[PDB]
Order: C-alpha cells, then structure tokens, then sequence
C-alpha cells in the first residue's frame, strides 16, 4: 500500500478495506 | 469531504481508519 495522494477510485477502495463494513460516506455530488 | 483532503494530501491506512471513526 502506497502512502501517497489517492484522488481516483483507488481512495473508495482503500477506505472500504480499511474499514471493512462499509462504515464510512461520501461520494462526488453530481 | 475525505476524497478532497485525500487530492490534496497524503492519506495512509492510518489517516484512513480516522474516518472510519
């Protein structure tokens, strides 16, 4: 795992294994 | 929102799990 910048969909994907059960939000409001 | 300071900041597993909070 890359500590860099994660701008792309690459950030929803760290953030959903992270946090395994989907206990966050947000999306690009559109 | 997280995918903002995330553009525009380095966020490791350990920044992450602070919005898993």
């Amino acid at each position: 795992f890359v500590n860099q910048h994660l701008c792309a969909s690459h950030l929803v994907e760290a953030l959903y294994l992270v946090c395994g059960e989907r206990g966050f939000f947000y999306t690009k409001p559109t | 929102g997280i995918v903002e300071q995330c553009c525009t900041s380095i966020c490791s597993l350990y920044q992450l799990e602070n919005y898993c909070n």
